[PDB]
């Protein structure tokens, strides 16, 4: 009954606010646990499905507010895999309530090629009811190709579980002589998440007021500013996300100074560890550890190029199973 | 004396976290070891079993006999191996470089027709994950104005409740012991 | 009866065609190589002991030419180790004419602490006769303290000789434990040789028009512009010398560039030659080549510091061992 | 037949180099290796009994073989271990870095109680520097505008006569053999 994204525009003091913040830094990707859905209706004396389905038209809210302030990439935690552990009436519930707007979504398609939203579900899809799952590659096969903006549903996820899997992928690469346990590395595992399309979130909102991120893009939000507003979900107003922004604009200093250091110092470890991996092989085979045939040299940029060639090629590999998804 | 009031200070809480993080955000000068020990033996007494502490500089990593220093001079006046196994100094590889570690091994294995990579499970991987003889931690104290994790045990902090504290300079009891009513009170549904 | 530098101020030509060059890079020191004092003699059919005598008369006139051009330090070539094997008669009046300049250069002494000259005679001068040595060393102690120019005789000098020395002094110093072999660098060495306290020559003259080095600054002019000119010694001109000066500007770009180069390369080869070092060091008693520990950076600002620690200290036994000259 | 020719020419030069040097100083553009090339072989014929390639940048000692065929193509086409023994391509290290080996060696032998400072004779370094089975060069040919050794053998270089031509690049013989003239008349009288 209701699609995924609202037209609404923003108001008076809220655009003049925005205008404000918008000098400053902006995040290019917020990330949303959206929790207190179940707690909401309590306090509103309503059944758990319609504080779940309030939860939903919160999001369509949300979104609108997020590309009303540029924020073009949004990943939201929808289902986990915990989740599961639930009554059947309210698991069942969630699934249907999923099966109804993944089906609307595509009832409102070429309104999604209006605004280029590329809608890419990303979890431990396997778990989910069949009818859910080819509901969900319909929509994803339909949203791809497009790039005006990007939402990441996080349905039936867990970080570990995408750690997991992002490794069983790596492995699974070594398994076809597509990789070298040596290969693997921080940035070959990145490519290797679910969210291996998008960057790591600017920001982690979660409501409800836990100050938790029960299993939620743990890998992704290690230098993210993580904000925990007491407020529940469904009751998530413009002014919440603003503060959100506002605590990121705060740290976005000192948060982009570590994340460069590490950054800077990951490098110098690989490089360091990589020329003692060339020295120990130029230190055997006789040999000389310097001298002018740069040999050393040579041969550590041959094993940075022979590095890509192996990871590189691996990856088509990777996105070519996975768009092998004829699921739609 | 004094020993048997902390605790029961622990005692009284309604929870008290097994493992404890101590995650030192404060860059803009060097961390202040005194009041870093002073927070640990302050965890030993209330009865945490294990204390990790965290910088993202490593200052801690280098540092790391002036702290255990520190550590016992507190430990003893008010107040070996017994602290070097609680207490473990951690820095940014103890995390994402530790779990890119275990891919390695794994991936090892699966080359070596041990294992299958059908076999990577996420309980597999955990222990792969140097779970050593520490359980994963339940309650951080993120001390700075940065409002981040910096990467502090990312695979670890799954179910972690995070709770923050403007500055570790000066720490005092009150205040560190008003952060663990607070860790009692929170609730843990486990997604159920 | 004549001292060993002029009072002659520049002419107007060349004082302009001076101020004209000065405008460029000048050279900081200028080695000469005085060749052909005895064929100059034959031409003007006079006495071999005149030709050498007439070719000091044009090293003061040289002096005097290099300091109006403001060329502060000039090493000279005065009598090799070979020139041992010559005729007594003209061995024995090198010598005497040695003598006669050295005794008057103390008779005149005050005018030398009038211009702060350094006279530093260089060579294995314990193959001179003793009278000559005393008169060599008095002549270098009391010019020593001076610091307005500096003048460098080679007697009794030969390169390959001097590079020995050096190394028996580094050899020295570990016999002494003041030195281990691994210490052995070359910057270490030409703190060793009787140069240590002139900078490597810019300009490399010599005249006669032979074009061999006759084992004179090898170590020191690898790369300092190499003069040949074929006027003998003994008519030596200014203009002979500002051509050398010319020479020495058309190629100080390109010479620069190389020496510049092979300095960033020495020490890049020392890093990784010693990273490698720290490497196998590490490598070895089990530990880990990096990690945050930082291990392997602490241990390599370590072994520099130590490194100097021996070289520096070694360097005050033998400038000590220098120094206790009391043969004045 | 022209192998003759070339060994008439050089027979009838009141001297020829037993060890010839060929150093490039011109660093405007890479090397022409047919131009060295075709040097080398010349040497060859005329009678040159060793023939040393040395660059400032090492870009010979980098692209050895390069050379070494460009070497065999010519010495084959208008002419193994035959020409590695007396071609040898050298680098800035093959001089001072490499003195500085022998006094670390020495240095060595002396700590270890074998030798003695006082036995690091000129005519005992000689033979610890590298001798190999290798003479003194005798003449350098110094190709290039730059008017320096840039660092070639300076042990060696003691006595040998440096003569210079303006490019490498198209090279002929006649060139080359006028420098072999030059030094045929140059008069060597070890200061005597
Ligand atoms: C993507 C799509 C079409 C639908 C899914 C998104 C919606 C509408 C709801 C998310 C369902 C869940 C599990 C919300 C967690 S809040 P909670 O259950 O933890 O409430 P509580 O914290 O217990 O108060
Ligand atoms: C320092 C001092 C007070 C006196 C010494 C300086 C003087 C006056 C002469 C240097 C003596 C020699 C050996 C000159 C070499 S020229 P040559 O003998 O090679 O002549 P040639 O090349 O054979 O024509
Ligand atoms: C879909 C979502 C947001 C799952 C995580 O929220 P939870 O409510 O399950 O986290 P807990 O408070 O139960 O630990
Ligand atoms: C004092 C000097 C200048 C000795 C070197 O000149 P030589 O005349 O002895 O060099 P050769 O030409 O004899 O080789
Ligand atoms: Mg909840
Ligand atoms: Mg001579």
């Amino acid at each position: 009954g209701m699609s995924w994204i609202k037209e609404g525009e923003l108001s008076l003091w809220e655009r003049f606010c925005a205008n404000i913040i918008k000098a400053g830094p902006m995040p290019k990707h917020i990330a949303f646990i959206m929790d207190g859905n179940r707690r909401y209706a309590k306090k509103c004396q309503v059944e758990r499905q319609e504080g779940h389905s309030q939860g939903f038209n919160k999001l369509a809210e949300t979104l609108r507010w997020c590309l009303n302030l540029g924020i073009l990439e949004v990943t939201v935690y929808a289902f986990s895999i915990e989740n599961f552990k639930r009554s059947k009436s309210e698991v069942d519930g969630l699934m249907d309530l999923a099966r109804q707007k993944f089906s609307r979504l595509m009832e409102e398609k070429e309104k999604l090629q209006k605004h280029g939203v590329c809608i890419r579900v990303l979890g431990d899809l396997h778990l989910l009811p069949l009818d859910l799952q080819e509901l969900i590659a319909q929509a994803v096969q339909a949203t791809k190709n497009y790039n005006k903006c990007f939402l990441n549903v996080c349905f039936a996820y867990t970080s570990r579980h995408e750690i997991s899997n992002a490794v069983r992928e790596m492995a699974w690469g070594v398994e076809q002589g597509l990789l070298d346990p040596s290969d693997i590395s921080e940035s070959l595992l990145d490519k290797c998440l679910y969210t291996n399309r998008s960057p790591h979130p600017d920001i982690l909102i979660r409501t409800s007021g836990e100050v938790r991120l029960s299993d939620f893009l743990l890998w992704q939000t290690s230098h993210s500013c993580l904000v925990f507003q007491p407020v529940l979900w469904p009751e998530y107003t413009f002014w919440n996300l603003f503060e959100a922004i506002l605590q990121f604009q705060m740290n976005h200093s000192v948060l982009q100074k570590a994340r460069d250091m590490y950054a800077e110092e990951r490098k110098r470890q690989q490089l360091e560890r990589d020329q003692a991996t060339v020295t120990e092989q130029l230190l055997r085979e006789g040999l000389q550890a310097s001298g002018d045939a740069q040999l050393r040299r040579t041969r550590l940029h041959k094993l940075s190029a022979r590095r890509e060639e192996r990871v590189q090629g691996f990856l088509q590999a990777l996105e070519l199973k996975r768009a092998d998804w004829l699921a739609r | 004396h004094h020993r048997m009031r902390w605790r029961a200070d622990g005692r009284s809480l309604e929870k008290l976290p097994v493992h404890m993080g101590l995650v030192i955000t404060e860059v803009e000068q060097e961390p202040s070891f005194s009041d870093i020990a002073s927070l640990v033996v302050w965890c030993m007494a209330v009865g945490i079993s294990y204390i990790s502490v965290y910088d993202h500089q490593g200052i801690f990593k280098r540092n790391n006999s002036r702290l255990m220093d520190e550590i016992l001079k507190q430990q003893q006046e008010l107040l070996v191996l017994n602290c070097h196994l609680a207490v473990k100094v951690l820095s940014p590889e103890d995390g994402k470089a530790d779990i890119v570690r275990a891919a390695q091994d794994f991936c090892q294995l699966v080359a070596q027709k041990q294992k299958r990579p059908t076999d990577l499970d996420v309980d597999t991987l955990a222990s792969l994950l140097s779970s050593n003889g520490c359980p994963d931690p339940d309650l951080v104290l993120k001390f700075g104005p940065v409002d981040t994790t910096l990467g502090f045990l990312p695979w670890h902090i799954r179910l972690t409740e995070i709770v923050s504290l403007p500055s570790h300079l000066n720490i005092s009891y009150e205040d560190f012991f008003s952060a663990l009513r607070q860790y009692a009170a929170c609730e843990q549904r486990l997604g159920k």
